[PDB]
């Protein structure tokens, strides 16, 4: 049974960052890339950047939204996905979402809770 | 950058219709090389973590009620509910997966 549990969002000042954590269970974590995507209210699904699998030595790519401020990586030793969030504006507030993806079906196959982030001073 | 068109923005039947909604992209997302359509279908229920439906265009995910299927190819695609559930209230996104990730901008499907 796949598990993927978000956590680590809140209220973030203007300007600051936040770590976003996604844990998993249920599947070899290592044989799957892990996306980021994000709704704001009122807003449609936006997806933000993925991290690929060890075969393909799990480099990562971005949204030209978010590149340059946001940073993905994982923690093999824990089966942990983390979303480095740096330099927050209004606009990034929304429920973010972990996803396992990759090149098996080229689609976001499970999707974890989400976590909730506001932006606001 | 890949444009993802849905249309309409939001639509309404009744329990037990039938509904189609369409999705576009700017650019071919079919491979010759492996015969497949890089285009998903995903159901986000309102306030709640989203669900893969379709990938490869018309290749339904395991577990998904036949009800839903998806069809076309290239830069052309539709989603097709044939009887209408309570529980398909949401909004439905086409996705591209060619080139990274671009979702479309949603069809809300409400119920009357
Ligand atoms: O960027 C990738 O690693 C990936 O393999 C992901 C696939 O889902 C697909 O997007 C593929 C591209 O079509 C390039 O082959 O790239
Ligand atoms: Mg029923």
């Amino acid at each position: 049974e796949v598990q993927l549990v978000e956590s680590g969002g809140g209220l973030v000042q203007p300007g600051g960052s936040l770590r976003l954590s996604c844990a998993t269970s249920g599947f070899t974590f290592t044989d799957y890339y892990m996306s980021w995507v994000r709704q704001p209210p009122g807003k449609a699904l936006e997806w933000l950047g993925f991290i690929r699998n060890k075969a393909k030595g799990y480099t990562t790519e971005y949204s030209a939204s978010v590149k340059g401020r946001f940073s993905i990586s994982r923690d093999n030793s824990q089966s942990i996905l983390y979303l480095q969030m740096n330099t927050l504006r209004a606009e990034d507030s929304a429920t973010y979402y972990c996803a396992r993806d990759g090149y098996y079906a080229d689609a976001m196959d499970y999707w974890g809770q989400g976590t909730s982030v506001t932006v606001s001073s | 950058d890949i444009v993802m068109t849905q249309s309409p923005s939001s639509l309404a039947v009744s329990a037990g219709e039938k509904v189609t909604m369409s999705c576009k992209s700017s650019q071919s997302l079919f491979k010759s090389r492996n015969q497949k359509n890089y285009l998903a279908w995903y159901q986000q229920k309102p306030g709640q973590s989203p669900k893969l439906l379709i990938y490869w265009a018309s290749t339904r995910e395991s577990g998904v009620p036949d009800r839903f299927t998806g069809s076309g190819s290239g830069t052309d695609f539709t989603l097709t509910i044939n009887g209408v559930q309570a529980e398909d209230l949401a909004v439905y996104y086409c996705k591209q997966s060619y080139n990274l990730r671009t979702f479309g901008g949603g069809t809300k499907l409400e119920l009357k």
